[PDB]
């Protein structure tokens, strides 16, 4: 787990797993209760 | 559960935690689990 914090900032996280929207999928589900400016930092939107 | 969340720490400014009613109205409107007319009934349940 802990080693994987290093990636979420990156602009190419779904490099080869189909998707490329998961990001925009979790700026919505768990994203309104939390800071919709706070999470979008954590991923780097 | 709303009052323990991390969203309310982006609205408390006073050292005694005395959130103003003008700020709490936008606060529960931000965390949008509530409904429209219910959040002003909650205003009248507090003390000014």
């Amino acid at each position: 787990g802990q080693w994987d914090r290093l990636v979420l900032n990156t602009p190419s996280f779904p490099s080869n797993y189909w998707d490329k929207f998961v990001k925009r999928k979790v700026l919505d589900k768990h994203g309104d209760i939390f800071g919709r400016e706070r999470i979008a930092e954590l991923l780097g939107m | 559960d709303i009052v323990g969340s991390e969203a309310f720490q982006d609205y408390v400014t006073d050292p005694r935690g005395l959130i103003s009613k003008k700020d709490f109205q936008k606060a529960m409107d931000s965390q949008k689990q509530f409904t429209g007319p219910e959040i002003q009934f909650l205003l009248s349940c507090s003390e000014a």
